[PDB]
């Protein structure tokens, strides 16, 4: 499904307009609430001292037919930075009136024109209004992707045009926008309304756009090419710019006249609908992660909360970890047991954290096709999931599986385990403190044991998201340090985000540890070249895991399980946001540090500009063990 | 929180 | 409506 | 529907016994978690290491069914308040068991018993619970409104009842309640389930208890009467409770055995339906004020902020309001025109604050039912409002209506008015500063003029009720003071609250004010009997206005002017709750300041025990003007 | 369903 | 907000 509209700049009535929109299919209408060309004075008499109504009555339409099918343009006229201080002033006033007007009809939306290098005091006016009453109403800035000083024809005599590869003068435009969002402290109530030209940029400029808070997208009717039947079409690099743009489910604004004159207007919009279709269907991860795009969610700490069945239920939805654990658990079995020894040897597997027992129902199957006898064991501490578990084992498993209600660091095993499985893994490969677990269950293991997963590491790549940056600065938590919510870490989905660089290796732990020294406490160092020239807003976490030989488990954008949807991409915020040129490697440092009762992260960026340490001594954020 | 948050 | 209605202008 | 559960104890199996409770018409089963002649020791050494499941598992259920079929109830054997060292501790061991499952399970509730008077370690167990890790599962308690020592025969012998009517004797069960969600600290998650009983106390008692946090009503088996033809019945007095209870949204809750053996268990269902249905329909305010009940909102302040279309369309949902002002409009121009002088005779009038102008049309209608001339002159501070005046005056208004867009304060009429009207009251008698802007207006007002808005007088009752307080409680935000939530009044429709008295006359205020010396500031006291034990919340402020003569807008309750929908009670909160025992008189000072540009009120309760002054110097609450 | 199911008991 | 709240 897609959503559209239209723009119209002449509107004689509403009723009949509407009707007309309607019919032609689209969703909302785009108008002025005052007419375009009506100059109002507010100073200088006798000017000012005008009678009559200053608009078209409220009246004419419901109170839902405004809260829904109409969105507001400011008029044309109004200039308010202007070089002279009379335009400037009137500017301002009819502003302030034109934005309380549309507050009055309580519009869902306001499109303001943003096409001019500096509009610093528009910025001034709209945080001005955006601090007085109610204004649920929402803001999008119509900004070009390409500004029109660049795509103005060559026609003229002595005012040629720039031919040079101005490389960071196409990005002028982002530029534009992105200062008017520092001016309005990247206020929640400011979108984008991106405007698509004829001519589109360089490929890095429109990954720019990727992660900004784009509402609405402008199609002008002129940048339609015609078929051979007559009928409007897009070029393939918009129709690919309109899928991805689709993808980020964005409003799409028919703005212009019908050029194709022989065709109804409707077509246009008939056209974006095919294009809705040949979306490609969302695949099983899409699918699963609907509804929680960019939604911030606290990670899971199993070691000290106990976990809901609603969570377990979840956690078991997934068939690849399963499947791939199972396929884990075979290959070492046939490994460690020869064919001569089938009949004599039983191998000794203890299930780590073995929640609900899908991880024994998956060794029980490896071992039935393996044909390798076995004694399993099933630690878990939390005593639900023992309630549950010793329901399975009188049901079903029998005296083959042994539950133990017991956290594995304090327990005293019986025998010594040929081979320990575990799932620990959190979003970063760590989070969960499965290197504390393993190395307290490491005591009774066998000196020939092996442990799966058998190594995980952990992967961080720089983000930008102007998205992600206001939601966390909007878990403002009453009763709490006032920035504590920058220093402790989420787990998103990530779906609107622009990543600045390949991922690189952050931390590596593997089990069993036959180290003399055994120590988790871990600092690191990375270098991430920069070729975009964007804001650094944060650092996706990914992880990735050998669980035996061949058989891996990962999450990272190039080497993503296929279909896996078990775990989300941890979120590291910063503070403040730092600007990055087109050198400029980004330098970070990350530290894991514990005290024997809790582990925490610490951050910092070193390069290009410095910034504080976030999370010191777990002041914000840790994990208690 | 389906996935791997609260 | 029309066959190829959408077809790729060229 | 009416929400009807059924109360099992024994379920030998899990699956039939829901489909047969489905069957029946049910739509909860609240059953035990554990068994409940299941004993379980923790300091023992050969109990506390009892083998095998502790309980059935949650798989035989799907999340769904768990999270809204089930309702958890607290084992018998548990007395947390034991005078045994080990009973105790084996039942706070049991309790916390019980509990965590409970959230485990994500039950929507959990019922717990209050069967005896003493239940401070049992407060503080829940309590500890509740702030340990993050879970939803609300807790019920149980609370018979007579106590179980009260409703035993006069059987023994040497320990006979007494006859005595015990007035203070009855509310036991209730001090009960009142403690325990005291030591709690008003949790939001602890809300009663009463259980009826086979005989009601006193009508006093039962409407305290309807100001309670009453989420579910237990109703025994054998309370219900047979009628002549074998169907179980209930008494009127159990009817007229019934009714009360549905009032307030309660779920039912059938417990006990089929006592009418001869029908089916769904006949007592059944019954609830026919009570549930032919009880007196809601009337045109309650459907208007429905969806917004117990619900703080803040009062309008139009002086400050102007108003949107939607609240002036509201505003015109009400018919009454307006016919009343007709009435009074076309009574004032009787009286001040005489037949002879009917013509060549213009009263002048003035609308001030005419809004979207349903005044104006309402003064029209009534000087054409006159047949008398007349001459108007809309006058509006909203400028958007003023538009929308301005488009209704251009057409369907002749010459008569002279639109003004500025402040009554500030304008300077032409010719002084006849009458004057305006529709500046609010929830309380004076909320949005009618007195100031009216004295300001008296200046245009002839020697002999009238003010429609005649007279008006503000009402307190002091109320009761824990749900306010919660909710106001909760209205608690970050960036201000933490007890600021309690010194602003709410505009509240309150629903389940308790009035211990009858209102008294607050404020009264009556223009013109020909007196010399025009001052606003006001000073009042109230005492007001009690005649039950209770614990104060707050005052609910009401007002009535005479308007010219004879005609009246009311809505204390007393008196309240039918499908006046227009106005809901305001809400002045105190800090504290305040003990209030039969026969005590609670004294109560109200303060009006006006200092310039600003305008509060201050309140305080200085009897039967004084409280902090509220809101002083408008700290918190402020009107603007 | 029988007529007077639900009439008060005398 | 309904009646006479916001
Ligand atoms: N130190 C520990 N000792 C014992 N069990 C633990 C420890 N830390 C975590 N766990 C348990 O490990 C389990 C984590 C797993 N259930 C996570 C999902 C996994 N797919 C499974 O079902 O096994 C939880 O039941 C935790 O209670
Ligand atoms: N000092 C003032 N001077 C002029 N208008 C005012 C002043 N204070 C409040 N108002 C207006 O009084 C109006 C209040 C009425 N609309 C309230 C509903 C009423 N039934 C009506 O429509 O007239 C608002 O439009 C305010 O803008």
């Amino acid at each position: 499904r897609v959503s559209s509209g239209r723009d119209l700049n002449c509107v004689p009535e509403i009723a009949d307009t509407l009707g007309a929109v309607a019919k032609q299919g689209f969703d909302f209408l785009c108008m002025p609430v005052f007419h375009p060309r009506f100059k109002r004075e507010f100073i200088q008499e006798p000017a000012k001292n005008r009678p009559g109504p200053q608009t078209r009555s409220d009246l004419l339409l419901s109170g839902r037919d405004w809260n829904t099918l109409i969105v507001g343009k400011l008029s044309p006229w109004i200039r308010p930075d202007s070089k002279v201080e009379k335009i400037r002033r009137n500017s301002e006033a009819a502003m302030l009136q034109e934005l309380n007007f549309g507050a009055y009809l309580g519009l869902p939306a306001f499109l303001l024109p943003l096409n001019q290098e500096d509009n610093t005091n528009l910025a001034r006016v709209l945080t001005n209004h955006i601090h007085t009453g109610h204004h649920s109403s929402m803001f999008w800035m119509r900004v070009p992707l390409v500004a029109p000083e660049d795509l103005r024809d060559d026609i003229i005599e002595n005012a040629p045009t720039t031919h040079t590869e101005e490389y960071s003068g196409e990005e002028k435009t982002w530029m534009w926008w992105h200062n008017f969002r520092t001016l309005c402290d990247y206020s929640k109530r400011i979108a984008v309304a991106l405007e698509i030209g004829a001519d589109l940029p360089s490929n890095h400029v429109i990954d720019r756009w990727l992660g900004e808070p784009i509402k609405a997208a402008i199609l002008p009717t002129s940048i339609f090419l015609t078929n051979k039947k007559g009928f409007p079409v897009l070029s393939k690099m918009h129709q690919r710019l309109i899928f991805r743009l689709l993808k980020l489910e964005v409003q799409f604004i028919i703005t212009g006249t019908n050029h194709h004159s022989e065709k109804e207007f409707c077509s246009y919009l008939q056209y974006l609908e095919y294009l809705s279709q040949n979306r490609p269907p969302p695949n099983a991860y899409e699918l699963f992660a609907k509804g929680y795009e960019d939604y911030l969610q606290s990670p899971l700490q199993p070691l000290m909360d106990n976990l809901e069945s609603q969570t377990y239920e979840v956690f078991e939805k997934d068939p690849i970890k399963y499947s791939q654990y199972q396929q884990a658990i075979y290959k070492c079995l046939l490994d460690r047991v020869p064919e001569e020894e089938k009949d004599t040897n039983v191998q000794v597997l203890m299930v780590l954290g073995a929640g609900r027992g899908p991880l024994v129902n998956a060794s029980l199957r490896a071992a039935k096709q393996a044909d390798r006898r076995i004694k399993l064991y099933a630690v878990e501490k939390n005593p639900n999931a023992v309630v549950t578990l010793e329901n399975w084992q009188f049901e079903e498993w029998g005296s083959q599986v042994t539950v133990v209600s017991s956290d594995m660091r304090e327990w005293v095993a019986p025998e010594k385990a040929d081979i320990i499985v575990s799932e620990l893994l959190g979003s970063f490969a760590d989070n969960e403190l499965s290197p504390e677990c393993l190395d307290g269950a490491q005591h009774f293991l066998k000196d020939d044991g092996v442990s799966i997963p058998g190594e995980y590491t952990s992967f961080l790549a720089p983000i930008s998201s102007s998205k992600l940056y206001n939601e966390v600065r909007a878990c403002r938590e009453k009763d709490r340090d006032p920035e504590a919510q920058f220093e402790m870490p989420y787990v998103v989905r990530l779906h609107n985000f622009h990543q600045l660089s390949a991922p690189q290796p952050c931390f590596t732990f593997s089990h069993p540890n036959r180290d003399p020294m055994i120590d988790n406490n871990r600092y690191c160092t990375l270098e991430f070249p920069v070729e975009v020239n964007t804001v650094l807003h944060g650092f996706a976490g990914y992880f990735e895991t050998v669980l035996y030989q061949d058989i891996t488990l990962s999450i990272r954008p190039e080497t993503h399980s296929p279909g896996m949807f078990s775990w989300f991409p941890i979120l590291f915020p910063i503070k403040q946001p730092i600007t990055v040129r087109e050198g400029q490697t980004i330098c970070v440092r990350f530290w894991r540090c514990s005290n024997s009762k809790k582990v925490w992260y610490e951050w910092a960026v070193t390069a290009p500009v410095c910034s504080a340490i976030h999370n010191p001594t777990g002041r914000s954020y840790t994990i208690g063990l | 929180g389906r996935g791997r948050g609260r | 409506t029309v066959a190829g209605q959408f077809e790729d202008a060229d």
